């Protein structure tokens, strides 16, 4: 905030635009209010019950929610596994000693406080087999609204055809329609987190394949740090390298932002993971929509570094798209000529000795490692112009690159550099 | 596994309040449903009172609406239920029982643990 | 791990990412808790019955896998071979002496603790003939999700065509769905891996046919280990000395993975090759999917030495495709423009004698064999880029390829030299 | 695009904002790891005028 004046009569101009709080709510401030985590579920009616209620109400239009989460309950209630070591995540001890836990040890159980629903018999228990399967794949399955890639029912039905030979979709096509609204009640989010969570750390049990629909809610709305792991990955470069790579302002914001140091983003198995299922934050902190200058930028770089993710990234909207494209070059670029090939076997005990009498000054030539220090000090004598030899590299990443989408930042770098 | 324990029982005049509580040991992070049950000299054993885990669904017998409450505190694992206005058909021994899901039945066939109960008499 | 600040306000920030344990698990630490593989298997039932309980169970949709393995034992029980030289694994002598070994010596059977099925009679024992072999085809043809390459069952029922002119696939086209299910009883791959491993030591037995659709028992979930032998035999070096042209971090580490030494991968008939069906390890350490960038440097330096196997091997994700780029790309042309060419018979007692008074100075010229020291040491005097030669090379080297399939290596080849 | 403006000017001037605003990204340093910043070089004297700001 500094003053403006007009200089034809110095009249003062304020420059103001709509503010937009939008505020970031973390995991861990969630956790200092309340120490546990609830699950509204009606426990009135019986197992066998709910079968026919959720097996008729879902070869029909008609089905209550609160029925598949009270049938889901005690069809999931007695599934356990053996701890082998301790498990606690911000300040809540969930596995103590040796014990066994079960799939709902991780949240508590309220009473829900009713729909008359509608009944059936001949249904044995060899349905409480894939019948949760089946309504946790919907979660997954009604997420999406592209015609083809909802043809995920295709490996839910083919995943409960594995349980049971004669398995088909109890669901009307119009059924498109039906488990899109259950992403919406709380407490079933809360069931399909607190299933991942489980079957995360009990990684080899007999139900473990119930984890399918329900993958898609660790880290649900966290791109981002997800562009951050690729980052790292693809460039070959530690954390605390690629996090010097940074030139804009704004991706320095949002990498400040997601590495905030109390919420378990390093922990194996956390409640972190699913803080958007299970309701420990409306607004994650780690999504391409709070962080999008940084998803674009590592995105970018990555697609420059051979990547095959990044073909089909999508492109943010309102970033400042030229510098940190001009960024993500000349870091693509220092990786990309920086190959930094180093002998690491030897048989005779002889390495790779360097010559150092070499002193006709071969200088204005590209720095020899990957420190942003010395490729900052080459770009300025560069004149902080991309020289035509990193613009026609670029060229040589994104040239016969086909099939790319729309608002991709696949099309987008081929539209860029392929020129 | 849990384990149940009754406390609270006794002797009390004819008209006299008293409440009974039920510790768990063992596994209390866990969905359990709380319920009351009694015997009779020469009687099955019926219904009184059920609480569902969160703590806000109840019921309550006929023969007991108004009277008794019941209530818990799952932080100390514990149910208590408040006897007032009590009388000689309330004598019989008290039990406290679990079923382990979300809410609360009104058999006792839908419970799965049982106390081995205390005596009341009035 | 290294402090890192932010140069705005002396911010400490700790960038961090998810952590995925994924472990490994070897063969040779499966043994040193059990010293032996239960198969478990159910023994009640005849086998005239079993006959009739899987022909009747296979014309129609629904079979039980019990049945199934409770009918390949007996089926399979009264075969022999006799041992030539002692066999033992893993501190296992399964054949002493001379005396002679069956197909269930390799296992310890164990009683299954069952389906009511449905019998038939008119089944001889001229079916007990091809029965197995079908049983076995059918988990080789189950677990490929291709439509025409899913079509081995016309070289099953060719197979067994052979052993009785009139055999017709006793299974319905929606069958394509039935023997899926069959990979994932442990006991159903106990059986397969135990006949592989059977009919590999006893080669020429008449009934070796058998090993048709058990032979993708044998290094299942290795890939990595075959790119090795494949690259130790397009480059036609030695093991040790393809160790050494390792020059990037990532392939050392994996390198390190597959070479511990006490997993008989050198033994020539071991339980090794059958870690996954046996169930001796749940995560394979030879895998292309813990060794990536072992798959991709190797594969596509193959590749790059006229290989025909690379031309289809896919491109695993989130790898550096550039520095192991250019490291395949400095090893296939050393090992390109060094042929090495040498006399190896002579007539007359006459051998090329070469010539030492040639001192004109020849420099700048690459290196005369395939050592890593020097290839680095002129790869350094190219200022560690590419030279024209060598990318002029690669590109000879990929075009002219056609029918490349996305997602290969091939095809990634191709799209990188050629232009 | 509105009616009945200075197209031509307009352009000038979104040409002149745009140019200055693509070549100057301005990259800066923003993390350092052993307290090793950027530091320009000011013995460039060769007189490299007529480029732009």
């Amino acid at each position: 905030s500094v003053t403006v004046k007009r200089i034809i009569d110095n009249t003062v101009i304020v420059p103001k635009l709509p503010a937009n709080e939008d505020p970031v709510e973390y995991p861990a401030d969630y956790f200092r209010k309340s120490k546990e985590i609830p699950l509204y579920i009606n426990t009135t009616k019986s197992l066998s019950d709910l079968r026919g209620y959720v097996y008729q109400g879902l070869k029909s239009g008609n089905v209550s929610i609160i029925h598949v989460n009270s049938y889901l309950y005690g069809a999931l209630k007695d599934i356990r596994g053996k701890l082998d070591k301790d498990w606690s995540s911000f300040g809540i001890n969930i596995g103590k000693a040796g014990d066994t836990i079960g799939i709902f040890d991780l949240v508590s159980l309220k009473a829900l406080d009713l729909p008359d629903g509608v009944s059936d018999a001949s249904r044995t228990s060899a349905d409480d087999k894939w019948l949760p399967l089946y309504l946790l794949g919907l979660y997954r399955v009604g997420r999406t609204q592209m015609p083809e890639y909802r043809k995920k029912l295709m490996d839910g039905l083919t995943n409960q055809c594995k349980m049971i030979n004669e398995q088909f979709e109890p669901l009307v096509p119009e059924g498109r329609d039906i488990f899109d609204v259950w992403g919406n009640d709380s407490n079933y989010t809360k069931i399909v987190a607190a299933v991942d969570m489980f079957f995360h750390m009990f990684k080899k049990h007999e139900c473990a394949s119930f984890r399918y629909g329900t993958i898609v809610s660790r880290f649900k709305d966290c791109a981002a740090l997800a562009t951050f792991g690729h980052l790292c990955k693809i460039t070959g470069m530690s954390t605390e390298d690629v996090t010097t790579w940074i030139l804009n302002r704004e991706v320095a914001d949002e990498m400040v932002q997601m590495m905030l140091p109390g919420q378990e983003i390093d922990k194996a198995d956390s409640y972190m993971p699913y803080l958007i299922d299970f309701g420990l934050s409306s607004k994650s902190p780690y999504s391409s929509v709070k962080n999008p200058a940084f998803h674009f930028w590592g995105q970018l770089t990555a697609l420059l570094l051979r990547s095959t993710r990044a073909r089909n990234a999508r492109q943010p909207d309102d970033i400042e798209y030229t510098s940190l494209t001009t960024a993500g070059l000349l870091y693509a670029y220092a990786v990309g000529s920086s190959a930094d090939l180093a002998q690491q076997f030897c048989v005779g005990d002889n390495k790779y000795t360097p010559d150092d009498s070499t002193g006709g000054l071969t200088t204005n030539a590209p720095p020899q490692g990957r420190d942003v220090v010395e490729w900052l000090g080459w770009f300025e004598d560069q004149n902080r112009k991309p020289t035509p030899d990193m613009m026609q590299y670029a060229k040589r990443a994104v040239m016969s690159l086909q099939g790319l989408r729309e608002k991709t930042i696949g099309k987008y770098a081929k539209s860029e550099f392929d020129k | 596994q849990v384990q149940l324990v009754e406390s609270g029982g006794g002797l009390v005049q004819a008209g006299g309040s008293l409440t009974l509580s039920c510790v768990a040991s063992g596994r209390p992070f866990r969905n359990y449903r709380l319920g009351w049950f009694r015997q009779a000299p020469g009687k099955e054993r019926e219904f009184v009172a059920a609480i569902n885990w969160g703590g806000v669904i109840t019921n309550y017998a006929d023969s007991v609406k108004g009277r008794f409450t019941i209530s818990r505190d799952d932080a100390k694992n514990t149910v208590y239920l408040q006897m007032n206005s009590l009388k000689p058909e309330e004598t019989a021994v008290y039990y406290c029982a679990a079923f382990d899901s979300t809410g609360s039945p009104i058999v006792r066939d839908n419970y799965e643990y049982w106390g081995q109960g205390t005596q009341v008499t009035v």
